[PDB]
């Protein structure tokens, strides 16, 4: 193993552990991070070192304290950071912020997360690659019930997606108000 | 988890297989897995398998039946300490047997100490250290002389707790506040944080390394200068030593962070001090040769210790060379009227700045300082309100509010010093077991002239002897014993000598007239040094320090390495030389329980309550969550199993009960 | 002994209401109302020693009566606040046996004597005597440990909250 | 064994994967494993997974997104025999 001597695992639970296992298999030191509610989770005991992160923060917010994590990463001597999945796995700001501090980020370049950040900019990126796609709105369907016109042209049944299902007609009303609110 | 292994059938617990696209890949996974396994309750062959799997000939894939046996290394196993288990041993032990020296009592629910909040990135305001760093000792002494105000030295980390709490304050509790001390007390002349009894007590009673305490602080507080107290003759030692160890000690201390060295001899004999004072000049650091105060200057009945005598002695110490002249009033004898006279008369006699140390036993502590400030003295010793008073120094915050609108003053943010106090107010409760100090003005002090430390230490011996009922008789006999050797400066280790005999005479009902112990013969030998009067009643003749021949550092350094588990650092060696019996004892104890410095004080002294959970930080980022669930019942030989959860994982350890 | 209770800070002018003039004035009217002696009851321990030097000297000027001072050692500046008064020439002060002095009590009698012992002005009391009396009280106070809830170090916070 | 599940984070205790030369072989191993698991102190989704893995349309390997929901049976679960606990209830009762 070459330029990564030590790695921070910016996640919890099953996925955190898998990463640690990988590192240790590769003679790479590992650092864990746990929220206040996760002082108990045995992912923190499976690392070579561990620090509390989301101090005073709401439990989910705790693993997203980007800035805190970098300070922890820097203080630890961590050559790189693995965000696992969920949490900051796809967060651009964090991805970028690693590159800014010269911490290696285990995953794609932030430009890649940017293009795929929203579902729309990816579906867009899909046509540019010239591959099959679902027929849909050429932008985000910003108009409410602009669908029925778009719906009239294509199909009886339609699905609505954000960055719920419809059989057309009256349902269109009921689905959007909750879909966009859920989003 | 539950299973018990019988010996009847074969030994196998679990078969562990790993797979990879390449055998080199599989070997990696096997390695990780073997380490990852946690099995406790029984020995296993894992450490053996690890050695065979780690072995490079195994990874090559070329081996034969004769591969084992031919290779003996595999049978050598790493001597692994688990800091964790040893920590539970300590905690479990004190939980059932109690801490030595104190009534076994339940661990209270101490209030959480109030820590000062610091805004992020704030301050770092430069201190007096900078001026030593920049312009050496002389450049400081200059800046001193220039200041119209009165300058303060904070003894909160020494003497204050040495007097009040038997020097038992632990590094863990000190470090916690040190950050705020740098931010909030920057304008202090110095922080007294090392020396006197702290050195031997850390190793003896705390199982902490004093050298660490020093260096850790040094980093936390870069701005303010560090000061210690050094018994010139024997440094911080119990016995006399050859001159090289002393010079070595001081060299190290200066290296580690000590900037100002208050040095005294117990008899006020400048000859005993000579060795160590030169070392500090040679260290290129500040010397505060200090005159220990006894008797009464204003009462002329006594011929021996005249205001002249102190004026004369101060000349000879400026001649011997000292960047500063301090006056160590170790008993609290300097009445405030005498202080006005002494500062004014010594500022006339010599050009050096003056630094005064007094103890508030009398109730006249703050007043004795006001006398000095009126008479224009440069520096004085105070402590945080919550650790001031009694046999301690006077309140820093007390003094400020005392001098607040006078002609001369002391620049400290009142509110700041109070915030620092709030911490100590809360922390002192941890040490109630050691807070045996009397809490009203003990005016009797002037008669017996005995230092605060000595009153309690000698009360103890009389209680030991069973003369507690006759205690009043000892106190008087002591005064006679000083009067038997004329009038002599009573202070450690000379103080001890008086008390040791006083207790003998009163024990055997001998009057001074009736009269016609190793430590006393050594006094009359001259091993403590030379009494100023030189009382009459084989010949020591000269300083014992010089007469000592040096032991080569390397012969010992190797002796220790063989005694200790491994190769020692330079510091470990001096310590061994100075306190050999205790240093090994400290080593043996640290091997058994690991580095205890880290445990929160209550847990250190009181162990754990049932169902309690605590966290301990062994190192940056390495925290043990520890819970005690229940305690096992004793068996035949008194042993009982304590039931823990170290890191959520249940553990079980045996501690031998001492008394049912 | 008509007595004036002390509050606020005479040396600090930020708070004007209780000015050195106002206590000087108020002492006049109490000499007018007639009082064999004028005492100053500092019930909290607020009279800083520098302010005491000023106040005794300024009231000895203002009125011909003898002066009597009561202070509490909560601050740690109890004995010093007296020394200021004795320097400024006050006639009478309140003290207690060492064993019952300090803290929220008066300063030690035996403490004060040994404080002023060879100064310009003094107090004539047999030191040894006062100590013998003290030995009793030393021993007796233990009976009352249940009620000895007082804090036994200088509580400097007192100036802020001013409480008794 | 010791762990407590908080509700703050997701519900996952352990990821169980099984392999076979043929998917029919892997399904068997999954079945056995799911049954073999003994977890007590909390409810789990095992009985659900069992019903989906037992279902013959799953073993076929021809299913679609609409396979669940369309099939309600999977949500009907066999009553739990806990003969053992009830036995201790009796024993404990008459004992006190």
């Amino acid at each position: 193993m070459n330029r990564i001597k030590k790695v921070l695992v910016a996640n919890r639970g099953e996925i955190a552990i898998r990463v640690m296992r990988a590192c240790t298999e590769l003679k790479i030191k590992t650092v864990a991070i746990y929220s206040q509610e996760d002082t108990g989770s045995f992912h923190r005991y499976k690392s070579d070192e561990a620090y509390l992160v989301g101090a005073g923060k709401k439990p989910i917010d705790a693993y997203l304290d980007i800035e805190n994590i970098i300070e922890i990463a820097k203080e630890s001597g961590a050559d790189a950071i693995h965000p696992g999945y969920g949490f900051l796995s796809e967060n651009i700001e964090f991805a970028r912020r690693c590159e800014q501090e010269g911490i290696i980020f285990v995953g794609p370049k932030s430009k890649h997360l940017d293009m795929f950040g929203d579902k729309i900019k990816a579906k867009e990126q899909a046509l540019l690659a010239d591959i099959p796609v679902i027929p849909g709105s050429n932008g985000p369907v910003a108009g409410i019930k602009e669908v029925e016109e778009f719906g009239e042209k294509n199909g009886y049944p339609l699905m609505i997606k954000a960055s719920r299902v419809v059989e057309s007609k009256e349902h269109v009303k009921e689905s959007f108000e909750r879909a966009s609110s859920e989003a | 988890q539950g299973t018990v292994v019988t010996p009847f059938y074969d030994s196998l617990l679990v078969k562990l297989c790993t797979w990879g696209m390449t055998f080199e890949q599989a070997t990696r996974k096997m390695r990780r897995n073997l380490i990852e396994f946690r099995i406790r309750g029984v020995k296993t062959n894992i450490p053996f398998l690890l050695n065979v799997v780690r072995h490079p000939d195994f990874a090559s894939g070329n081996y034969n039946t004769s591969f084992i046996d031919t290779t003996p290394e595999l049978f050598k196993f790493p001597h692994i300490r688990d800091r964790g288990t040893k920590t539970l041993r300590y905690i479990g032990n004190v939980t059932v047997n109690g801490f030595p020296g104190i009534k076994h009592r339940d661990k209270p629910v101490y209030a959480e100490p109030r820590l000062p909040k610091i805004p992020y990135g704030s301050q770092i305001s430069p201190g007096t250290k900078q001026i030593l760093d920049a312009k050496g000792p002389e450049g400081v002494v200059d800046w001193v002389k220039k200041q119209e105000e009165v300058l303060l030295t904070d003894t909160t980390l020494r003497d204050a707790h040495q007097s009040l709490l038997a020097t038992r304050v632990r590094s863990k509790d000190i470090f916690q506040i040190a950050d705020a001390m740098a931010h909030l007390l920057p304008n202090m002349f110095s922080f007294e944080m090392w020396g006197g009894a702290t050195f031997d007590v850390a190793y003896r009673f705390l199982n902490e390394d004093p050298w660490v305490r020093l260096e850790t602080l040094r980093k936390q507080i870069p701005n303010v200068m560090f000061q210690m107290l050094l018994r010139g003759a024997n440094a911080v030692g119990y016995k006399n030593y050859p001159d090289n160890v002393i010079r070595e000690f001081v060299k190290q201390s200066a290296q580690s962070g000590v900037d100002v060295f208050r040095v005294f001899d117990s008899l006020n004999w400048i000859k005993g001090m000579e060795v160590s004072i030169d070392a500090v000049r040679e260290a290129g650091k500040i010397v505060e040769a200090a005159i220990c105060y006894t008797g009464d200057i204003d009462d002329d009945t006594r011929t021996k210790y005249t205001i002249d005598y102190y004026k004369d002695m101060a000349k000879e110490l400026v001649a011997q060379g000292t960047h500063i002249l301090g006056i160590k009033d170790m008993a609290g004898l300097l009445k405030p009227q005498a202080a006005y006279r002494l500062i004014g008369e010594l500022k006339d006699t010599v050009d050096v700045p003056i630094h005064l140390h007094t103890h508030d036993t009398s109730g006249n502590g703050i007043y004795t300082y006001a006398a000095a400030v009126s008479a224009g003295v440069d520096i004085v010793d105070v402590a945080s309100s919550a650790m001031s008073g009694a046999t301690s120094q006077p309140s820093m915050t007390g003094l400020y509010y005392g001098l607040v609108n006078g002609n001369r003053q002391t620049n400290l943010d009142a509110q700041n010093s109070q915030i620092i106090n709030h911490y100590w107010e809360d922390v002192r409760h941890y040490y109630k077991d050691f807070d045996n100090a009397l809490n009203s003005p003990q005016t009797e002090v002037y008669i017996h002239e005995m230092p605060g430390g000595q009153y309690t230490n000698l009360q103890q011996q009389a209680i030991a002897v069973g003369l507690g009922d006759r205690w009043d008789e000892v106190k008087e006999m002591y005064t006679v014993v000083n009067q038997m050797f004329g009038d002599i400066v009573k202070v450690t280790p000379s103080s001890k000598v008086v008390g040791d005999l006083a207790l003998f005479m009163v024990q055997n009902e001998l009057s001074e007239e009736d009269v016609y112990p190793d430590s006393v013969i050594e006094f009359f030998m001259g091993e403590i040094g030379q009494p100023y009067g030189g009382f009459p009643e084989t010949p020591l003749t000269d300083r014992p320090g010089a007469l000592m021949e040096p032991v080569n550092f390397v012969e010992v350094k190797a002796e220790l390495k063989e005694k200790m588990g491994y190769e020692p650092t330079e510091k470990d060696v001096i310590s061994y030389i100075l306190y050999p019996k205790v240093f090994l004892d400290y080593q043996e104890m640290i091997n058994k329980y690991g580095d205890v410095t880290v445990l929160d004080t209550p847990t250190f002294y009181k162990g754990m309550r049932l169902g309690e959970t605590i966290e301990v930080e062994l190192e940056k980022g390495k925290i043990l969550l520890i819970k005690l669930n229940s305690i096992g019942e004793p068996i035949a030989d008194g042993t009982r199993v304590i039931y823990f959860e170290l890191n959520g994982q249940p553990r079980e350890i045996n501690i031998q009960d001492m008394n049912v």
